[PDB]
């Protein structure tokens, strides 16, 4: 559609090993820099 | 693991007793261990299978008898590991001994 | 038995022998010895954390220098759970978590 | 050794074959016996310590001569652990890239120090306590994180223990092992120790380093991914004065 391409949300990788991790029990926390969280997911 | 982070923070002789505390037989006296084992209680420390019966139930031993034969000891006696409680049963714990079925009155 | 009079010497389970005109208490104490994850898990749920800091900043100046080198490095687990969030007992699972199905097609 | 081989054993602060003993004492030298056994003294004023040579050894101290805090009696390699306690730090990373240009240098190669030099400050990032003033009293710590203790409770919150510690020549293997951010340290020989401890430990990362953000698939941190430089904005001529005429609104 001749647009620039990107703003890509969150890399797949991370929501990957998040929840790959989640599984293996351990809560991995993601944060940013006023340390609250964030939910790279959205759903 | 390699420090094992649960076999640390209780001790639990490192490992080989936690590994029995599931798999393979192996009871630890979890809360307000009362008894005596020759010693007092071991509080957070393994017991065996029989050490368990041992200590909760009591140890009571039946000693089959064959028929026409009869029994040194008398219904209520205080029997002593190794005294023949018959002419062919030997006493493998010490105390009192019954009468579990009679076969003449 | 007979008020006040006749009294158990030991720790056990009471039978009553309608025939013998006895009460007899079998030497068995009322341990919580309990087996598997569950008493591990019920080990960890009760214990005071703060509490294992104290004997160990203690065990931490007079002891023989041998195994001390294990007297200290109970602290790493204990004083990491102790400033973490963690409670330890997580460490064991009541709930397994499923991993989703589209991870694992 | 030559090559490749020593580049590791250098890289790796590896305690070589044919160690060729140096002093640890500063003194004079004295040679004694042929043949049937040789050993040699570096004896001061006070002490008289002996280094007992193979025989077969090529000493390279002849007798008499003058000598130093650890310097070399014997030929062959030097072992960078016995460097650093007799002789400190910075001697020893002097050592290391010296030794490791040693080798590109006599085949063909030519580079610049820097590159060994960064890496060299790597093999020394951490040091282990004594007596502390925080922590137990045995962790090793970064360098720099021990001066995050030691210069501040001896300025605002000045007192108890400036925490005392110890250099720490650290094998590059070894080094790059110890590495705070729990993401980067996976990817290493056992994931598993990784992860157990620092999910106990209310574990975080913060991801400065790279080898963690393309674990995530995150932007790297470095080129157009640094922060100094990323959020740069760029606003072009009518925008800036229209954009101006919406502000005091």
């Amino acid at each position: 559609k001749g647009e620039d391409v990107p703003e890509p949300s969150v890399p797949e990788s991370f929501r990957v090993l998040v929840k790959e991790l989640q599984a293996l029990a351990l809560d991995v926390q993601t944060l940013d820099e006023k340390d609250n969280p964030v939910d790279i997911f959205e759903g | 693991d390699v420090p094992s982070k649960i076999g640390t923070l209780l001790d639990l002789s490192a490992t080989e007793l936690e590994q029995v505390l599931y798999f393979n037989k192996y009871i630890v006296l979890d809360p307000k261990g009362a008894v005596l084992d020759g010693v007092p209680v071991e509080k957070r420390q393994l017991l065996t299978d029989e050490e368990y019966r041992e200590l909760r139930y009591g140890k009571q031993e039946t000693y089959p008898l064959p028929a026409g034969v009869d029994a040194l000891v008398k219904d209520g006696e205080e029997v002593v590991k190794g005294q023949e409680l018959a002419p062919g049963v030997v006493s493998r714990m010490d105390g009192v001994a019954l009468y579990r079925f009679p076969r003449r009155v | 038995a007979d008020g006040g009079k006749v009294k158990s010497e030991i720790y056990g389970r009471v039978e009553v022998d309608l025939v013998r005109n006895v009460v007899r208490v079998v030497e068995s104490y009322d341990i919580d010895a309990r087996m598997g994850a569950e008493a591990i898990q019920e080990l960890l749920k009760e214990l005071d954390l703060e509490k294992l800091e104290r004997e160990l900043l203690e065990e931490m100046k007079h002891p023989s220098r041998a195994r001390r080198a294990k007297a200290r490095k109970r602290l790493e687990v204990v004083r990491a759970f102790l400033d973490s969030g963690n409670r330890p007992e997580w460490m064991i699972l009541e709930a397994v978590p499923v991993l989703p199905p589209d991870l694992r097609p | 050794t030559q090559g490749l081989p020593r580049v590791i054993e250098l890289f790796e602060a590896r305690r070589p074959k044919a160690k060729a003993v140096i002093s640890e004492i500063d003194g004079v030298v004295r040679i004694e016996e042929g043949e049937d056994r040789l050993s040699v003294f570096v004896e001061s004023e006070g002490f008289s310590k002996e280094y007992k040579l193979p025989k077969d050894a090529r000493l390279l101290v002849k007798d008499g001569d003058y000598v130093e805090a650890g310097q070399p009696l014997t030929r062959g390699a030097i072992d960078p652990h016995q460097l650093l306690e007799a002789k400190g730090p910075e001697a020893v990373e002097r050592y290391l890239v010296d030794e490791i240009q040693k080798v590109y240098r006599a085949q063909g190669v030519k580079l610049h120090d820097k590159h060994i030099e960064i890496v060299v400050r790597q093999m020394l990032k951490y040091v282990e306590v004594t007596d502390p003033g925080d922590s137990r009293l045995l962790e090793g710590q970064v360098l720099e994180k021990w001066d995050v203790e030691a210069l501040n409770e001896r300025l605002i919150a000045e007192g108890k223990v400036p925490v005392a510690w110890k250099p720490l020549l650290m094998g590059v293997t070894k080094s790059a092992l110890s590495t705070k951010s729990w993401l980067s340290a996976a990817s290493f020989q056992n994931t598993t120790h990784v992860l157990t401890e620092a999910a106990i430990a209310g574990k975080k990362d913060e991801l400065i380093g790279l080898k963690e953000n393309v674990i995530l698939g995150r932007l790297i941190p470095a080129g157009t991914g640094s922060d100094f430089v990323r959020f740069t904005q760029v606003v072009d001529q009518r925008t800036l004065k229209a954009i101006e005429e919406a502000r005091k609104e």
